[PDB]
């Protein structure tokens, strides 16, 4: 009677709050781009962050010779054992564990290192994801759809998009793709000397790879100002990403 | 009761395209089977009979108790039912526009 | 459907243990759910033949010894002469029981009723042999009974089965050995039942087939034992050697036949037509009854005389005073006989086969059995011919079928000898043409319509172990991804999960007093035809009902903290014959502690305000803004309800429970909220929007505003905003003071303003001028600092 | 809190659903003889029905 007169609150003032965490923005870019690909059948792969030489260069066709394996571009720490440049070594020890069976489809997220001053766009340590494709008829059309596919999945499927030939040792023929223009993803058709050297039979298999990298997908997606940024961990950064995303409107 | 809801959920499938086969539907359900129960089940199909699949199975999978000869959970037969199969009837496919 | 197995080998010999038999026929299609075994506990059992007998009674059985047996015996009816069954000293029987030498005088050994031995309820007709059987036999052999019979569960598509023929033909093909029908050439009379009898349909849509036997001068009596015992095994009391010779021919052909007494037909002419308006006829029940447009009967030509597939007559029917018979062989269309059978609640074993549909091929040759049964068994003696109306049409279907056809479906590799063979031991006959089999489907099997019925047959019967396993490959490629909607659920639920809400599952169906609790707008409620259960017989138009049930039953079971989310329908009616509106909702409730740790003093009650906090962690999750507002919901405290709203749009509403609703079910402070997921979801989020941190600092200003008690702070709040132009960032209620240090009926609420410019620095100076506007714009609007 | 075990049974086969092409689809609880029965070769007739 009074009671519930007594017991009146002031609905609209501060609720208890539960807080969220996030997700790191290079975390979310990531997993979305494996629920992809394994929604196709692949297989996300994990290896070692400090890597021979044989893997991260020679097996990716960059012989001795080549301006890529320059200890002045890339963080030795003996002239054999690297941080790697790029997750492909662990894409090429997981060909040569197949001993020239495929199907490979597996993706390859992880942390990569490029001996470099930082600044707003150059981070020594980044992400990578890289994909390989093995299988007996793969051609440049089965590349072309797959990496239709990441850009719609990335940027949403209105996006306009831009196909480049170019040119990587690793791959033959090759390409670049930019958003609307900005470079994204690079790719190719693996150099059979890449599937000859992990043990492929070049004959039999052809394959596509990619890489793209979350740091700069998710800098042009948010306008995000600063690679550091994501290393930084300043939780006014963080906080921004805790919430569901759409495709929208 | 202890066995009986009136409301309970199930999970169906469907799978129509050209060429598909009843050794395809068993590839699938195994699939299911390991998903469920571990790597190491196997399935058994056995004959039965539903309007709309033609022909028609119960499916069972090996008990993942046991590992062979038997236990409660199998009720000593090696065997649990889980699953209901089949493959698609005509009149089911042309009624839906196919 | 139940088959004896001593009763099958009349048709088919699987040379093979009942066991054997159910677990092939069971690995092939038909289910055997169970086995009874009618010898059940039974040992030393033999015929006898009581040689003298003495006074409760002591006989004198002969049981094959050397020498007789004495044994006592106070059964109703019993004599010498009498040819008995004698379970022996040192025997055995069901009820228990196990009987040696006794004595009083000197008794040996039991001779023995029916049931006794184990007979039935509602299906039996000490024992006498009516035969002089050889004291010393084996009994239950004597008896019929040295058995086991098979019980089927059958589906729609194997009627066949439902005969001892079809079921002979199914067993045949599994053993592919043969089978052999039962005789059927009777011996006939100069004299044709054409001179006799007239049949015309006069609804020929809904009665294919009608036809008609005469067979003359009959013996009613008792049926041989043999007779007897199948119907018994068979689920089906052996009534007098007419209605038994009917009944058994059932089970034999699946086909139904009625038993008419010729001379009390009450004509020669037959009619079958439809009933009429509201039509009256009392049926051999007794129990009168008038009908319906959709009912077939028979008629003699003004007589309604038989409610065909039902029931009889009264007056038409046999009687033991009956010495000539027509007998019937019908087709009633199975649905005809499905509603009627249903509706007078009159489902017979023979209704029940009109409904599945009969063998075609069958027809006449059933009748042609319980003619010559007739004959053989109420001395009976037979005319020639029937007089059949409509025409019952082929008695094989052609189906082509291909080998690649069926490995192709299946997915084995079988040649056209290997399916061929599968066909001909079902008993088609086959030819091939180059690559394609002609199959010739009997009537009998009337559920082999297509080439895919046949592929079955194939697959079921070279056996599912065989098939080996593939995986299809889609031509077309697609990723398979959650939805948007649906990826958003699962994070959603991790979030109410992290928070440490529990999942709950809750029942659909409410009590119809129940469906409207805490409804949004009177929409109509959907109720089922026939609840199982008062408690569930309406579509609930809430998730709380049931979620606040969970509560008390927890709380009863001294689990004082409880918190639970569901994401659920609700259904609201779309008025009549349309489907009702079903809506997705998020609701939960939640009492008890929030955060406990007693040996640090800390113990946080579940309040509005977390409870708030809950709907909000939702919103944030999902990047929704809801907004808060003052309610009134039925069965919510009228003081803690608020209205949730998106886009100014009502969506739920989040509340204590009313303390009266609470108390009914023993809850102390209890928290729900209820929202429109739907709503939620149809809200378009897009990409987060980043914003780069200020570079520059802010300013912090509070404010305690004396104001009416029952001003809400979003007042406050918007008024602020309303004033605050382009460097009010947000404000924050800190303290909220009612008490005697303050005019009554006022409260002071304490505000913290927040003032932020993303372009430049802040001067103490700009931000004074606007918030002395701020200031301004509350003191006019009755809020005093 | 808890994921309730029947939603973890069925979240499971759905991923393994999902890694191999599939779409996850939802409908109506309350429905119409047409789909729940004939659609599904239950003809007017059944047992089921
Ligand atoms: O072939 C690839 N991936 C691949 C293909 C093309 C482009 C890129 S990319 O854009 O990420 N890239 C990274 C490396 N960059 C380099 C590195 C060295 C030399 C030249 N350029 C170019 C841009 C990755 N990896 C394989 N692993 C195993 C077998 S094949
Ligand atoms: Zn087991």
């Amino acid at each position: 009677n009074q009671q519930l007169a007594e017991e009146t609150i002031d609905v609209t003032l501060p609720s208890r709050q539960i807080s969220i965490g996030s997700k790191h923005p290079l975390t979310r870019t990531v997993e979305e781009i494996e629920d992809l690909f394994l929604g196709l059948g692949y297989e996300i792969v994990d290896g070692y962050e400090v890597e021979q030489d044989y893997y991260n260069f020679e097996a990716l066709n960059l012989p001795k010779s080549h301006p890529a394996r320059d200890m002045q571009d890339s963080f030795y720490i003996t002239d054999e054992i690297l941080m790697r440049t790029h997750t492909s070594p662990v894409q090429a020890r997981t060909m040569e564990k197949r001993n020239g069976q495929g199907p490979v489809k597996i993706i390859c997220p992880g942390k990569v290192y490029r001996r470099d001053s930082d600044d707003a766009t150059h981070s020594h340590q980044f992400t990578q994801i890289e994909g390989l494709v093995v299988d007996k008829n793969i051609k440049m059309s089965d590349l072309k759809g797959t990496l239709e596919l990441v850009a719609k999945k990335l940027f949403g499927a209105d996006r306009e998009i831009r196909l480049r030939p170019s040119y990587f040792p690793f791959t033959e023929p090759s390409v670049e793709v930019d958003v609307s223009w900005i470079e994204i993803l690079g790719a190719g058709m693996v150099h059979p000397n890449v599937l000859e050297m992990a043990g492929f039979d070049s004959n039999e298999y052809s394959g596509f790879a990619f890489g793209m990298g979350p740091d700069r997908i998710a800098m042009l997606k948010y306008g995000i100002e600063d690679i550091r940024y994501f290393y930084t961990n300043d939780v006014r950064f963080l906080e921004q990403f805790k919430a569901v995303e759409d495709r929208g409107e | 009761d202890a066995t009986h809801s009136h409301q309970f959920t199930q999970i169906e499938g469907l799978v129509v395209d050209k060429n598909i086969k009843m050794s395809d539907l068993k590839g699938t359900l195994e699939l299911v089977a390991k998903k469920l129960f571990g790597a190491d089940r196997e399935i058994r199909l056995r004959p039965s009979y539903f309007p709309f699949t033609e022909p028609s199975v119960e499916v069972d999978v090996s008990c993942f108790k046991c590992k062979g000869k038997g236990c409660n959970v199998c009720k000593h037969t090696g065997w649990i039912e889980i699953l209901g199969a089949g493959m698609v009837h005509p009149n089911v496919l042309e009624m839906a526009g196919f | 459907m139940l088959i004896s197995n001593e009763w099958l080998k009349d048709y088919v010999d699987a040379g093979v243990k009942v066991e054997d038999l159910a677990e092939r026929i069971t690995r092939t299609g038909i289910e055997v759910d169970n086995m009874i075994d009618y010898s059940k506990d039974i040992k030393n059992l033999v015929v006898g033949y009581i040689q003298s007998k003495e006074k409760l009674n002591i006989c004198q059985v002969d049981i094959g010894e050397e020498e007789p047996v004495q044994i006592v015996c106070g059964a109703p009816n019993v004599d010498a002469g009498q040819h008995v069954i004698v379970a022996k000293v040192g025997g055995r029987l069901p009820g228990g029981i196990k009987i040696k030498r006794a004595k009083g005088e000197r008794s040996e050994g039991m001779i023995c009723s029916l049931q006794e031995i184990g007979i039935s309820s509602n299906v039996v007709p000490i024992f006498v042999f009516p035969t002089e059987v050889e004291p010393g036999t084996d009994a239950l052999t004597a008896l019929y009974l040295n058995d086991q019979v098979m019980e089927f569960d059958l589906t729609p598509n194997r009627a066949d089965a439902l005969s001892m023929v079809g079921t002979a033909y199914e067993v045949a093909a599994l053993y592919q050995t043969e089978m052999t029908k039962p005789e059927t050439q009777s011996n006939e009379t100069s004299e044709s039942a054409t001179n006799e009898l007239s049949v015309t349909i006069d609804n020929p849509e809904k009665v294919p087939y009608y036809s008609a036997r005469v067979v003359k001068n009959v013996s009613i009596e008792p049926s041989p034992i043999w007779v007897q015992a199948r119907l018994i095994k068979a689920g089906i009391r052996p009534i007098n050697n007419v209605v038994d010779i009917s009944n058994y021919v059932l089970l034999e052909y699946g086909q139904p036949l009625h038993m008419f007494d010729q001379d009390h037909i009450g004509s020669k002419e037959i009619v079958v037509r439809q009933a009429k308006d509201e039509e009256t006829m009392t049926t051999l029940d007794n129990n009168e009854r008038k009908l319906v447009d959709t009912d077939i009967v028979i008629s003699n030509g003004q007589e309604p005389i038989a409610l065909a597939g039902v029931m009889g007559g009264d007056f038409s029917e046999v009687t033991e005073q009956t010495t000539n018979v027509v007998i019937e062989g019908a087709i009633f269309d199975p649905v005809s006989i499905r509603h009627t059978s249903r509706r007078l609640n009159l489902r017979s074993e023979a209704s029940s086969r009109f409904e599945k549909g009969i063998a075609t091929e069958f027809v006449d040759e059933a009748v042609d059995r319980a003619c010559y049964l007739l004959q053989e068994l109420a001395s009976g003696e037979v005319l020639q011919d029937r007089v059949s109306s409509g025409d019952l049409g082929s008695f094989v279907t052609p189906i082509d079928i291909t080998a690649e056809k069926v490995n192709k479906t299946i997915g084995f590799n079988l040649s056209n000898d290997e399916i061929q063979s599968i066909f001909r031991q079902l008993g088609f006959e086959t030819t091939l043409k180059g690559e394609t089999l002609t199959v010739n489907v009997p009537s009998r099997r009337k559920d082999i319509t297509i080439k895919e019925d046949l592929i079955e047959e194939v697959a079921r019967i070279y056996g599912y172990d065989e098939i080996p396993s593939s995986l299809p490959v889609f031509g077309e490629v697609t990723s398979g991804e959650l939805t948007d909607r649906q990826h958003k659920t699962r994070t959603l639920k991790e979030t109410l999960e992290g928070a440490g809400l529990n999942q709950a599952i809750t029942y659909s169906l409410v009590s119809k007093d129940h469906a409207k609790d805490f409804a949004l707008q009177e929409r109509p409620t959907i109720s089922l035809l026939m609840p199982m259960s008062e408690a569930h017989a309406t579509l609930r138009q809430s998730l709380l009902p049931h979620l606040i049930e969970a509560t008390a039953y927890n709380v009863a079971r001294k689990n004082k903290d409880v918190r639970l989310y569901e994401i659920g329908r609700v259904f609201f009616g779309n008025g009549e014959g349309e489907l009702p509106d079903e809506v997705e909702y998020l609701s939960g409730i939640l009492t008890g502690e929030y955060v406990v740790n007693a040996w640090q003093g800390k113990k946080e009650e579940i309040d509005f305000f977390i409870a708030k906090g809950v709907v909000d962690r939702v919103a944030e999750k999902l990047n929704l803004e809801f907004s808060y507002k003052a309610g009134k919901i039925e069965g919510l405290h009228p003081g803690r309800t608020a209205i949730v709203s998106l886009g100014g749009a009502g969506i739920g509403f989040i509340g204590e429970l009313h303390p009266q609703v609470a108390a009914d079910n023993d809850l102390k402070r209890t928290y729900v909220f209820e929202l429109n997921y739907d709503a939620m979801m149809q809200v378009a989020v897009g990409y987060i929007n980043y914003e780069q941190i200020p570079k520059f600092p802010g300013v912090t200003r509070d404010i305690a505003l004396e104001v009416n008690h029952d001003v809400p702070s979003s007042e406050l709040k918007q008024i602020i905003h309303n004033n605050g132009e382009d460097i009010l960032q947000s404000t924050l209620v800190f303290d909220v003071y009612e008490g005697e240090h303050l005019e009554k009926g006022k409260k002071s609420v304490a505000i913290r303003l927040n003032y932020l410019d993303t372009e430049d620095t802040l001067t103490d100076e700009r931000v004074s001028k606007i918030h002395d506007k701020i200031l301004e714009a509350l003191q006019a609007q009755g809020a005093t600092i």
